[PDB]
Protein backbone atom coordinates (compact mmCIF):
# COMPACT_ATOMS: atom_id res chain seq x y z
CA UNK A 1 0.00 0.00 0.00
CA UNK A 2 3.14 2.07 -0.05
CA UNK A 3 6.74 2.80 -1.71
CA UNK A 4 9.21 0.26 -0.90
CA UNK A 5 13.47 0.20 -1.18
CA UNK A 6 14.36 -2.51 -3.67
CA UNK A 7 11.21 -2.60 -5.69
CA UNK A 8 11.27 -2.42 -9.40
CA UNK A 9 9.14 1.09 -9.79
CA UNK A 10 7.91 3.01 -12.99
CA UNK A 11 8.20 6.39 -14.04
CA UNK A 12 4.49 7.39 -15.49
CA UNK A 13 3.35 10.88 -17.13
CA UNK A 14 -0.06 11.72 -18.79
CA UNK A 15 -0.03 14.48 -21.38
CA UNK A 16 -3.77 15.28 -25.97
CA UNK A 17 -3.75 12.78 -22.64
CA UNK A 18 -2.38 9.63 -22.84
CA UNK A 19 -0.27 6.98 -20.90
CA UNK A 20 3.19 7.75 -21.16
CA UNK A 21 6.87 6.41 -19.61
CA UNK A 22 10.61 6.26 -19.97
CA UNK A 23 12.20 3.71 -20.79
CA UNK A 24 16.51 4.18 -21.46
CA UNK A 25 18.66 2.85 -24.96
CA UNK A 26 21.58 1.90 -22.99
CA UNK A 27 24.89 0.83 -24.35
CA UNK A 28 24.27 3.60 -27.22
CA UNK A 29 21.63 6.65 -27.23
CA UNK A 30 22.22 7.37 -23.23
CA UNK A 31 19.76 10.32 -23.88
CA UNK A 32 16.45 9.11 -22.19
CA UNK A 33 13.49 8.68 -24.60
CA UNK A 34 9.82 8.48 -23.69
CA UNK A 35 7.46 5.95 -24.69
CA UNK A 36 3.53 5.52 -24.83
CA UNK A 37 1.54 3.02 -23.06
CA UNK A 38 -1.90 3.74 -23.55
CA UNK A 39 -2.56 1.21 -26.29
CA UNK A 40 -1.97 -1.97 -24.95
CA UNK A 41 -4.83 -4.36 -26.51
CA UNK A 42 -3.26 -4.36 -30.44
CA UNK A 43 0.00 -3.72 -29.75
CA UNK A 44 2.56 -4.97 -26.82
CA UNK A 45 4.45 -1.77 -25.50
CA UNK A 46 8.28 -2.39 -24.97
CA UNK A 47 8.40 -1.74 -21.38
CA UNK A 48 11.32 -4.17 -20.25
CA UNK A 49 13.82 -1.35 -20.96
CA UNK A 50 11.60 0.88 -18.51
CA UNK A 51 11.60 -0.38 -15.23
CA UNK A 52 14.05 1.05 -12.35
CA UNK A 53 14.94 -0.08 -8.50
CA UNK A 54 15.17 2.15 -5.53
CA UNK A 55 18.25 2.18 -3.99
CA UNK A 56 18.90 5.18 -1.36
CA UNK A 57 16.54 6.91 0.36
CA UNK A 58 17.81 9.62 2.72
CA UNK A 59 17.30 13.17 3.72
CA UNK A 60 18.68 16.25 1.89
CA UNK A 61 21.31 17.39 4.94
CA UNK A 62 22.44 13.51 5.65
CA UNK A 63 23.73 13.40 1.93
CA UNK A 64 26.26 16.01 2.51
CA UNK A 65 28.69 14.01 4.53
CA UNK A 66 28.12 10.99 2.31
CA UNK A 67 29.89 13.45 -0.57
CA UNK A 68 32.23 14.74 2.17
CA UNK A 69 33.46 11.25 3.40
CA UNK A 70 18.84 -2.79 5.04
CA UNK A 71 14.85 -1.29 4.20
CA UNK A 72 14.39 2.43 4.75
CA UNK A 73 10.88 3.32 3.91
CA UNK A 74 10.96 6.88 2.15
CA UNK A 75 9.17 9.96 2.69
CA UNK A 76 8.81 13.21 1.05
CA UNK A 77 11.42 15.58 0.87
CA UNK A 78 13.83 12.54 0.53
CA UNK A 79 16.48 12.18 -2.02
CA UNK A 80 16.39 9.34 -4.21
CA UNK A 81 19.66 7.38 -6.27
CA UNK A 82 17.10 4.78 -9.12
CA UNK A 83 18.95 2.60 -11.20
CA UNK A 84 18.37 1.06 -14.96
CA UNK A 85 17.50 -2.32 -14.10
CA UNK A 86 18.85 -3.90 -17.55
CA UNK A 87 21.15 -1.03 -18.84
CA UNK A 88 22.82 -1.26 -14.68
CA UNK A 89 23.85 1.88 -14.90
CA UNK A 90 22.57 5.26 -12.76
CA UNK A 91 19.88 7.84 -14.16
CA UNK A 92 21.40 11.19 -13.97
CA UNK A 93 21.07 15.40 -15.15
CA UNK A 94 23.30 16.65 -17.49
CA UNK A 95 25.89 19.49 -18.99
CA UNK A 96 24.73 20.13 -22.41
CA UNK A 97 21.52 20.60 -23.89
CA UNK A 98 20.06 18.86 -27.62
CA UNK A 99 16.83 21.74 -26.96
CA UNK A 100 18.06 23.79 -30.03
CA UNK A 101 16.07 26.86 -28.52
CA UNK A 102 18.16 28.35 -26.20
CA UNK A 103 15.35 27.30 -23.62
CA UNK A 104 17.61 26.81 -20.54
CA UNK A 105 17.00 23.47 -20.10
CA UNK A 106 19.34 20.52 -19.36
CA UNK A 107 18.19 16.84 -20.98
CA UNK A 108 18.74 14.01 -18.78
CA UNK A 109 21.06 11.00 -19.99
CA UNK A 110 22.60 7.94 -17.90
CA UNK A 111 25.49 7.67 -15.74
CA UNK A 112 27.59 4.98 -15.24
CA UNK A 113 29.83 5.72 -11.98
CA UNK A 114 27.60 6.12 -8.96
CA UNK A 115 29.74 9.54 -8.01
CA UNK A 116 26.31 11.34 -7.02
CA UNK A 117 27.42 14.95 -7.52
CA UNK A 118 24.46 15.01 -9.86
CA UNK A 119 22.64 11.50 -10.10
CA UNK A 120 20.61 12.16 -7.24
CA UNK A 121 16.42 13.09 -7.68
CA UNK A 122 14.57 14.45 -4.62
CA UNK A 123 10.89 14.12 -4.15
CA UNK A 124 7.79 16.64 -3.66
CA UNK A 125 4.18 16.81 -2.77
CA UNK A 126 1.82 18.12 -5.64
CA UNK A 127 -0.70 20.63 -3.80
CA UNK A 128 -1.71 20.99 -0.44
CA UNK A 129 -3.32 17.52 -0.44
CA UNK A 130 -0.37 16.06 1.24
CA UNK A 131 2.52 17.87 2.55
CA UNK A 132 6.25 17.87 3.75
CA UNK A 133 7.40 15.09 6.16
CA UNK A 134 4.42 12.23 5.62
CA UNK A 135 4.82 8.63 3.83
CA UNK A 136 4.49 8.13 0.00
CA UNK A 137 1.08 6.33 -0.41
CA UNK A 138 1.47 3.86 -3.58
CA UNK A 139 -0.42 5.62 -7.23
CA UNK A 140 0.85 9.31 -6.24
CA UNK A 141 1.36 12.60 -8.14
CA UNK A 142 5.13 13.71 -7.56
CA UNK A 143 7.72 16.66 -8.51
CA UNK A 144 11.27 15.37 -8.74
CA UNK A 145 13.80 18.17 -8.62
CA UNK A 146 17.69 17.61 -9.27
CA UNK A 147 20.07 18.12 -6.79
CA UNK A 148 22.75 19.74 -8.35
CA UNK A 149 20.86 21.37 -11.54
CA UNK A 150 18.03 22.59 -9.48
CA UNK A 151 15.82 21.73 -12.44
CA UNK A 152 12.54 19.91 -12.93
CA UNK A 153 12.17 17.17 -15.04
CA UNK A 154 9.20 17.94 -17.11
CA UNK A 155 7.40 17.04 -20.49
CA UNK A 156 8.69 18.96 -23.75
CA UNK A 157 5.67 19.71 -25.85
CA UNK A 158 5.67 22.78 -28.15
CA UNK A 159 9.33 22.10 -29.78
CA UNK A 160 7.29 19.54 -32.61
CA UNK A 161 6.62 16.07 -31.03
CA UNK A 162 7.40 15.70 -27.05
CA UNK A 163 10.14 14.28 -25.30
CA UNK A 164 11.45 14.44 -21.77
CA UNK A 165 13.71 17.92 -20.73
CA UNK A 166 15.01 19.36 -17.42
CA UNK A 167 13.51 23.17 -16.36
CA UNK A 168 11.49 25.05 -14.31
CA UNK A 169 8.27 23.91 -15.49
CA UNK A 170 6.24 21.75 -13.03
CA UNK A 171 4.98 18.31 -14.06
CA UNK A 172 3.40 15.43 -12.45
CA UNK A 173 4.44 11.98 -12.23
CA UNK A 174 3.86 8.46 -10.98
CA UNK A 175 5.18 5.09 -9.24
CA UNK A 176 2.98 2.26 -9.84
CA UNK A 177 4.83 -0.56 -8.87
CA UNK A 178 5.82 -3.89 -10.86
CA UNK A 179 7.42 -5.61 -8.14
CA UNK A 180 8.33 -6.64 -4.72
CA UNK A 181 10.68 -9.22 -2.52
CA UNK A 182 9.78 -12.51 -4.65
CA UNK A 183 9.70 -15.95 -3.18
CA UNK A 184 12.71 -18.45 -3.26
CA UNK A 185 12.66 -20.09 -7.09
CA UNK A 186 9.09 -19.25 -8.22
CA UNK A 187 8.55 -17.26 -11.24
CA UNK A 188 7.23 -14.05 -11.99
CA UNK A 189 6.39 -12.13 -14.65
CA UNK A 190 8.88 -10.18 -17.26
CA UNK A 191 11.75 -12.46 -16.47
CA UNK A 192 13.40 -15.19 -18.83
CA UNK A 193 13.77 -18.44 -18.97
CA UNK A 194 14.03 -21.78 -21.03
CA UNK A 195 11.06 -24.06 -22.15
CA UNK A 196 12.60 -27.47 -21.71
CA UNK A 197 10.90 -30.89 -21.79
CA UNK A 198 14.99 -31.81 -26.43
CA UNK A 199 14.13 -26.98 -25.64
CA UNK A 200 11.64 -24.73 -27.78
CA UNK A 201 14.07 -22.73 -30.22
CA UNK A 202 13.27 -20.73 -33.57
CA UNK A 203 15.62 -20.59 -36.25
CA UNK A 204 19.02 -18.58 -36.79
CA UNK A 205 11.99 -16.50 -42.97
CA UNK A 206 12.60 -17.91 -39.81
CA UNK A 207 9.14 -17.70 -38.59
CA UNK B 1 17.49 49.03 -21.18
CA UNK B 2 18.21 49.92 -16.88
CA UNK B 3 15.61 47.30 -15.96
CA UNK B 4 17.45 43.88 -17.29
CA UNK B 5 20.67 46.20 -16.23
CA UNK B 6 20.32 46.36 -12.92
CA UNK B 7 19.38 42.80 -12.62
CA UNK B 8 22.25 41.53 -14.00
CA UNK B 9 24.88 43.29 -11.35
CA UNK B 10 22.83 41.22 -8.06
CA UNK B 11 22.81 38.50 -10.08
CA UNK B 12 26.45 40.30 -10.27
CA UNK B 13 27.22 40.63 -6.58
CA UNK B 14 25.59 37.46 -5.25
CA UNK B 15 28.36 35.44 -6.62
CA UNK B 16 29.99 34.00 -4.10
CA UNK B 17 33.48 35.10 -2.87
CA UNK B 18 36.37 33.74 -4.93
CA UNK B 19 38.48 32.45 -1.88
CA UNK B 20 35.23 30.09 -1.40
CA UNK B 21 36.07 28.92 -4.35
CA UNK B 22 39.89 27.19 -3.17
CA UNK B 23 37.75 25.45 -0.26
CA UNK B 24 35.41 23.60 -3.10
CA UNK B 25 32.20 24.23 -0.58
CA UNK B 26 28.94 22.27 -2.50
CA UNK B 27 27.12 25.54 -2.71
CA UNK B 28 29.83 27.81 -3.61
CA UNK B 29 30.55 26.48 -6.74
CA UNK B 30 26.76 24.84 -7.65
CA UNK B 31 25.57 28.56 -7.10
CA UNK B 32 28.47 29.65 -9.50
CA UNK B 33 27.39 26.50 -12.32
CA UNK B 34 23.33 28.08 -12.48
CA UNK B 35 24.43 31.76 -12.37
CA UNK B 36 26.86 30.40 -15.39
CA UNK B 37 24.10 28.52 -16.80
CA UNK B 38 21.51 31.61 -17.15
CA UNK B 39 23.46 34.11 -19.11
CA UNK B 40 25.98 33.10 -21.67
CA UNK B 41 29.30 34.22 -22.29
CA UNK B 42 29.03 35.58 -25.44
CA UNK B 43 26.11 37.41 -25.05
CA UNK B 44 28.20 39.71 -22.42
CA UNK B 45 30.43 40.78 -25.09
CA UNK B 46 27.88 41.93 -27.33
CA UNK B 47 26.44 44.26 -24.66
CA UNK B 48 29.94 45.65 -23.72
CA UNK B 49 31.03 46.39 -27.32
CA UNK C 1 8.78 17.32 13.91
CA UNK C 2 11.77 17.13 16.55
CA UNK C 3 12.89 14.06 15.30
CA UNK C 4 14.25 14.88 11.96
CA UNK C 5 15.09 18.42 13.64
CA UNK C 6 17.80 16.91 15.74
CA UNK C 7 18.65 14.09 13.47
CA UNK C 8 19.66 17.03 11.17
CA UNK C 9 21.39 18.66 13.74
CA UNK C 10 23.60 15.24 14.22
CA UNK C 11 24.47 14.71 10.52
CA UNK C 12 25.92 18.11 10.64
CA UNK C 13 28.51 17.11 13.58
CA UNK C 14 28.88 13.82 12.07
CA UNK C 15 31.95 14.73 10.14
CA UNK C 16 33.74 17.24 12.82
CA UNK C 17 35.61 15.29 15.96
CA UNK C 18 34.24 17.26 19.26
CA UNK C 19 31.75 19.97 19.91
CA UNK C 20 32.50 23.41 20.41
CA UNK C 21 30.31 25.49 23.29
CA UNK C 22 27.51 26.89 21.50
CA UNK C 23 26.77 23.72 19.42
CA UNK C 24 26.36 22.03 22.95
CA UNK C 25 23.63 24.29 24.84
CA UNK C 26 21.85 24.73 21.55
CA UNK C 27 21.56 20.81 22.06
CA UNK C 28 20.79 21.12 25.61
CA UNK C 29 17.68 23.13 24.82
CA UNK C 30 17.09 20.67 22.38
CA UNK C 31 16.04 17.67 24.61
CA UNK C 32 15.03 19.36 27.26
CA UNK C 33 11.40 20.43 25.52
CA UNK C 34 11.77 16.30 24.41
CA UNK C 35 12.05 15.40 28.05
CA UNK C 36 9.02 17.26 28.64
CA UNK C 37 6.70 16.61 25.74
CA UNK C 38 7.76 12.51 26.88
CA UNK C 39 6.53 13.14 30.15
CA UNK C 40 3.41 14.84 28.76
CA UNK C 41 2.64 11.81 26.74
CA UNK C 42 2.41 9.18 28.70
CA UNK C 43 0.42 11.13 31.41
CA UNK C 44 -2.14 10.57 28.61
CA UNK C 45 -1.71 6.70 29.03
CA UNK C 46 -0.46 6.23 32.82
CA UNK C 47 -4.76 5.24 34.15
CA UNK C 48 -5.27 1.99 31.54
CA UNK C 49 -7.30 4.16 29.63
CA UNK C 50 -7.55 1.52 26.26
CA UNK C 51 -9.37 4.63 24.74
CA UNK C 52 -6.37 6.06 24.21
CA UNK C 53 -3.97 2.85 23.79
CA UNK C 54 -5.45 1.78 20.79
CA UNK C 55 -5.17 5.48 19.64
CA UNK C 56 -1.15 5.64 19.88
CA UNK C 57 -0.66 2.69 18.30
CA UNK C 58 -2.16 3.45 14.91
CA UNK C 59 -0.70 7.28 15.24
CA UNK C 60 2.90 7.83 13.72
CA UNK C 61 4.87 7.10 16.96
CA UNK C 62 6.41 4.13 15.93
CA UNK C 63 8.55 5.73 13.50
CA UNK C 64 8.72 8.30 15.72
CA UNK C 65 10.79 6.44 17.96
CA UNK C 66 12.63 4.53 15.30
CA UNK C 67 14.48 8.04 14.69
CA UNK C 68 15.01 8.52 18.26
CA UNK C 69 16.83 5.11 18.60
CA UNK C 70 18.73 6.21 15.27
CA UNK C 71 20.74 9.08 16.99
CA UNK C 72 20.71 7.56 20.51
CA UNK C 73 22.80 5.15 19.17
CA UNK C 74 25.58 6.98 17.35
CA UNK C 75 25.50 9.55 19.90
CA UNK C 76 27.18 7.83 22.73
CA UNK C 77 29.18 6.67 20.47
CA UNK C 78 31.06 9.47 19.98
CA UNK C 79 30.52 11.31 23.09
CA UNK C 80 32.20 8.91 24.92
CA UNK C 81 35.14 10.07 23.21
CA UNK C 82 36.15 13.47 25.75
CA UNK C 83 35.99 14.15 29.36
CA UNK C 84 34.29 17.15 28.69
CA UNK C 85 31.02 15.90 26.84
CA UNK C 86 30.13 13.86 30.03
CA UNK C 87 27.86 15.91 31.81
CA UNK C 88 25.71 16.26 28.14
CA UNK C 89 25.53 12.38 28.27
CA UNK C 90 24.77 12.73 32.01
CA UNK C 91 21.44 14.51 30.87
CA UNK C 92 21.56 12.59 27.03
CA UNK C 93 20.40 9.22 28.83
CA UNK C 94 18.28 10.17 31.13
CA UNK C 95 16.09 11.23 28.63
CA UNK C 96 16.34 7.64 27.03
CA UNK C 97 15.26 6.41 30.51
CA UNK C 98 12.53 8.79 29.52
CA UNK C 99 11.60 7.33 26.72
CA UNK C 100 11.21 4.05 27.61
CA UNK C 101 9.39 4.82 30.62
CA UNK C 102 6.60 5.92 28.51
CA UNK C 103 7.43 2.67 26.17
CA UNK C 104 6.71 0.54 29.55
CA UNK C 105 3.20 2.00 30.21
CA UNK C 106 1.91 1.47 26.48
CA UNK C 107 1.83 -1.97 27.07
CA UNK C 108 0.86 -2.41 30.51
CA UNK C 109 -2.56 -4.20 31.61
CA UNK C 110 -2.58 -5.86 28.06
CA UNK C 111 -3.86 -9.30 27.34
CA UNK C 112 -0.61 -11.95 27.39
CA UNK C 113 -0.67 -12.63 23.58
CA UNK C 114 -1.76 -8.69 22.15
CA UNK C 115 -1.89 -6.51 19.00
CA UNK C 116 -0.35 -3.61 20.67
CA UNK C 117 2.78 -6.23 22.36
CA UNK C 118 2.62 -7.58 18.55
CA UNK C 119 3.54 -4.32 17.22
CA UNK C 120 5.82 -3.20 19.91
CA UNK C 121 8.50 -6.03 18.51
CA UNK C 122 8.53 -4.98 14.92
CA UNK C 123 10.35 -1.54 15.87
CA UNK C 124 12.92 -3.61 17.78
CA UNK C 125 13.19 -5.93 14.52
CA UNK C 126 13.26 -3.18 12.16
CA UNK C 127 15.80 -0.89 14.36
CA UNK C 128 17.64 -4.50 14.64
CA UNK C 129 20.90 -2.84 13.26
CA UNK C 130 20.89 0.11 15.94
CA UNK C 131 19.66 -1.83 19.11
CA UNK C 132 22.71 -3.50 18.94
CA UNK C 133 25.14 -0.78 19.66
CA UNK C 134 22.91 0.57 22.49
CA UNK C 135 22.86 -3.23 23.70
CA UNK C 136 27.07 -3.35 23.14
CA UNK C 137 27.45 -0.33 25.00
CA UNK C 138 26.14 -1.76 27.69
CA UNK C 139 28.59 -4.70 27.82
CA UNK C 140 31.93 -3.23 27.15
CA UNK C 141 31.10 -0.87 30.18
CA UNK C 142 30.21 -3.64 32.27
CA UNK C 143 32.49 -6.35 31.40
CA UNK C 144 35.33 -3.97 31.92
CA UNK C 145 34.44 -3.56 35.76
CA UNK C 146 34.61 -7.25 35.96
CA UNK C 147 37.59 -7.57 34.16
CA UNK C 148 39.86 -5.10 35.66
CA UNK C 149 39.44 -6.58 39.05
CA UNK C 150 40.39 -10.02 37.98
CA UNK C 151 43.97 -11.25 39.36
CA UNK C 152 45.15 -11.35 35.69
CA UNK C 153 45.70 -7.19 35.30
CA UNK C 154 47.83 -7.58 38.65
CA UNK C 155 50.48 -9.43 36.31
CA UNK C 156 50.08 -6.55 34.28
CA UNK C 157 50.62 -3.14 36.44
CA UNK C 158 54.45 -2.22 37.58
CA UNK C 159 53.91 1.29 38.43
CA UNK C 160 53.23 2.56 41.76
CA UNK C 161 50.16 4.35 40.60
CA UNK C 162 48.61 1.79 38.81
CA UNK C 163 49.07 3.73 35.86
CA UNK C 164 49.30 1.02 32.82
CA UNK C 165 50.72 2.00 29.25
CA UNK C 166 48.27 1.52 26.57
CA UNK C 167 50.83 -0.71 24.71
CA UNK C 168 50.28 -2.91 27.53
CA UNK C 169 46.63 -2.81 27.70
CA UNK C 170 46.02 -3.56 24.09
CA UNK C 171 47.79 -7.31 24.72
CA UNK C 172 46.47 -7.24 28.54
CA UNK C 173 42.61 -7.71 27.08
CA UNK C 174 43.49 -9.72 24.02
CA UNK C 175 45.35 -12.23 26.57
CA UNK C 176 42.06 -12.37 29.09
CA UNK C 177 40.19 -13.44 25.25
CA UNK C 178 36.28 -12.72 25.90
CA UNK C 179 36.29 -9.53 24.02
CA UNK C 180 35.83 -9.06 20.09
CA UNK C 181 38.57 -7.91 17.80
CA UNK C 182 37.68 -4.11 16.76
CA UNK C 183 36.34 -3.03 20.31
CA UNK C 184 39.44 -3.03 22.37
CA UNK C 185 40.79 -0.32 20.43
CA UNK C 186 37.56 1.69 20.59
CA UNK C 187 38.55 1.42 24.08
CA UNK C 188 41.36 3.23 23.57
CA UNK C 189 40.19 5.88 22.56
CA UNK C 190 37.55 6.30 25.25
CA UNK C 191 40.63 7.01 28.17
CA UNK C 192 42.84 9.47 28.45
CA UNK C 193 47.26 9.86 27.71
CA UNK C 194 48.70 12.06 29.15
CA UNK C 195 52.16 11.38 27.36
CA UNK C 196 50.84 8.26 26.34
CA UNK C 197 51.89 6.36 29.99
CA UNK C 198 48.56 6.71 31.85
CA UNK C 199 45.34 5.00 31.34
CA UNK C 200 44.47 5.49 35.00
CA UNK C 201 42.01 2.29 35.08
CA UNK C 202 40.54 3.47 38.60
CA UNK C 203 38.18 6.19 37.43
CA UNK C 204 38.09 4.29 33.83
CA UNK C 205 35.84 1.35 35.29
CA UNK C 206 33.36 3.76 37.34
CA UNK C 207 33.32 6.91 35.50
CA UNK C 208 30.30 5.29 33.46
CA UNK C 209 28.93 3.24 35.83
CA UNK C 210 27.02 5.24 38.14
CA UNK C 211 25.34 7.42 34.89
CA UNK C 212 24.18 4.57 33.27
CA UNK C 213 22.38 2.77 35.55
CA UNK C 214 18.55 2.86 35.65
CA UNK C 215 18.39 3.38 31.31
CA UNK C 216 20.30 -0.31 31.60
CA UNK C 217 17.94 -1.09 34.63
CA UNK C 218 14.92 -0.61 32.57
CA UNK C 219 16.08 -2.02 29.45
CA UNK C 220 16.03 -5.76 31.13
CA UNK C 221 12.62 -4.96 31.79
CA UNK C 222 11.83 -4.18 28.13
CA UNK C 223 13.29 -7.80 27.22
CA UNK C 224 12.00 -9.90 30.28
CA UNK C 225 8.32 -8.32 29.47
CA UNK C 226 8.16 -8.84 26.01
CA UNK C 227 9.70 -12.38 26.83
CA UNK C 228 7.11 -13.88 28.70
CA UNK C 229 4.23 -12.03 26.88
CA UNK C 230 4.68 -12.85 23.76
CA UNK C 231 6.79 -16.52 23.65
CA UNK C 232 7.91 -18.78 21.23
CA UNK C 233 8.82 -16.02 18.88
CA UNK C 234 12.41 -16.43 16.92
CA UNK C 235 13.42 -12.60 16.84
CA UNK C 236 12.91 -12.19 20.76
CA UNK C 237 14.87 -15.11 21.18
CA UNK C 238 17.76 -13.58 18.78
CA UNK C 239 17.88 -10.54 21.27
CA UNK C 240 18.20 -11.07 24.73
CA UNK C 241 21.45 -13.63 24.36
CA UNK C 242 23.25 -10.37 23.23
CA UNK D 1 10.12 50.09 -14.07
CA UNK D 2 8.78 48.64 -11.65
CA UNK D 3 11.81 46.32 -11.22
CA UNK D 4 13.65 49.30 -10.90
CA UNK D 5 12.26 50.21 -7.38
CA UNK D 6 12.69 46.38 -6.29
CA UNK D 7 16.15 45.14 -7.77
CA UNK D 8 17.40 48.24 -6.01
CA UNK D 9 16.66 47.26 -2.76
CA UNK D 10 18.11 43.44 -3.18
CA UNK D 11 21.18 44.66 -4.29
CA UNK D 12 21.58 46.17 -0.85
CA UNK D 13 19.99 43.03 0.83
CA UNK D 14 23.45 41.04 -0.52
CA UNK D 15 26.24 43.07 -0.09
CA UNK D 16 27.87 45.10 2.72
CA UNK D 17 31.21 47.24 2.23
CA UNK D 18 32.27 45.57 -1.02
CA UNK D 19 32.08 41.97 0.51
CA UNK D 20 29.13 39.58 -0.36
CA UNK D 21 27.22 37.97 2.22
CA UNK D 22 27.04 34.08 1.83
CA UNK D 23 24.02 33.36 3.91
CA UNK D 24 21.81 35.80 1.79
CA UNK D 25 23.20 35.22 -1.73
CA UNK D 26 22.04 31.13 -1.52
CA UNK D 27 18.54 32.23 -0.08
CA UNK D 28 17.77 34.80 -2.93
CA UNK D 29 18.68 32.87 -5.95
CA UNK D 30 16.29 30.15 -4.88
CA UNK D 31 13.62 32.29 -5.08
CA UNK D 32 13.92 33.89 -8.07
CA UNK D 33 14.36 30.87 -10.68
CA UNK D 34 11.32 28.93 -8.69
CA UNK D 35 9.36 31.54 -10.06
CA UNK D 36 10.85 32.25 -13.72
CA UNK D 37 8.38 35.50 -14.06
CA UNK D 38 10.65 37.59 -12.18
CA UNK D 39 12.87 36.99 -15.46
CA UNK D 40 11.18 39.01 -18.18
CA UNK D 41 9.53 37.67 -21.22
CA UNK D 42 13.24 37.69 -22.87
CA UNK D 43 14.07 34.81 -20.08
CA UNK D 44 11.87 31.74 -21.04
CA UNK D 45 11.74 32.50 -25.51
CA UNK D 46 13.58 35.56 -26.87
CA UNK E 1 0.72 -16.09 -31.92
CA UNK E 2 -0.30 -20.22 -35.38
CA UNK E 3 3.56 -18.93 -35.95
CA UNK E 4 5.02 -15.98 -34.45
CA UNK E 5 4.30 -12.48 -36.18
CA UNK E 6 5.09 -8.70 -35.97
CA UNK E 7 5.16 -7.15 -32.60
CA UNK E 8 3.77 -3.87 -34.12
CA UNK E 9 0.29 -5.81 -34.83
CA UNK E 10 0.27 -8.45 -32.47
CA UNK E 11 -3.06 -7.69 -30.93
CA UNK E 12 -4.58 -9.25 -27.66
CA UNK E 13 -7.53 -11.04 -29.99
CA UNK E 14 -4.85 -12.21 -32.20
CA UNK E 15 -2.35 -13.54 -30.05
CA UNK E 16 -2.94 -14.06 -25.59
CA UNK E 17 -1.77 -17.19 -24.76
CA UNK E 18 -2.33 -18.62 -20.94
CA UNK E 19 -0.42 -21.08 -18.99
CA UNK E 20 -3.04 -23.78 -17.06
CA UNK E 21 -2.65 -27.61 -16.08
CA UNK E 22 -6.01 -28.86 -17.78
CA UNK E 23 -8.92 -27.56 -19.84
CA UNK E 24 -11.79 -26.87 -17.73
CA UNK E 25 -15.10 -24.42 -18.96
CA UNK E 26 -13.76 -21.10 -17.23
CA UNK E 27 -1.21 -6.45 -5.29
CA UNK E 28 1.58 -9.18 -5.52
CA UNK E 29 0.11 -12.38 -6.56
CA UNK E 30 0.50 -15.65 -4.73
CA UNK E 31 3.25 -18.02 -4.81
CA UNK E 32 1.55 -20.77 -7.22
CA UNK E 33 4.31 -21.88 -10.13
CA UNK E 34 7.45 -23.74 -9.08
Amino acid sequence: QFLRTDDEVVLQCSAEQLKLCLAAEGFGNRLCFLEPTSNAQNVPPDLAICCFTLEQSLSVRALQEMLANGHRTLLYGHAILLRHAHSRMYLSCLTTSRSMTDKLAFDVGLQEDATGEACWWTMHPASKQRSEGEKVRVGDDLILVSVSSERYLHLSTASGELQVDASFMQTLWNMNPICSCCEEGYVTGGHVLRLFHECLTISAQRR
Amino acid sequence: MSFYAALIDLLGRCAPEMHLIQAGKGEALRIRAILRSLVPLDDLVGIIS
Amino acid sequence: RLQESISDFYWYYSGKDVIEEQGKRNFSKAMSVAKQVFNSLTEYIQGPCTGNQQSLAHSRLWDAVVGFLHVFAHMMMKLAQDSSQIELLKELLDLQKDMVVMLLSLLEGNVVNGMIARQMVDMLVESSSNVEMILKFFDMFLKLKDIVGSEAFQDYVTDPRGLISKKDFQKAMDSQKQFTGPEIQFLLSCSEADENEMINFEEFANRFQEPARDIGFNVAVLLTNLSEHVPHDPRLRNFLEL
Amino acid sequence: CGGERYLDFLRFAVFVNGESVEENANVVVRLLIRKPECFGPALRGS
Amino acid sequence: ALVVVDACKAHTKATSFCFRVSKEKLGMGPPEIK
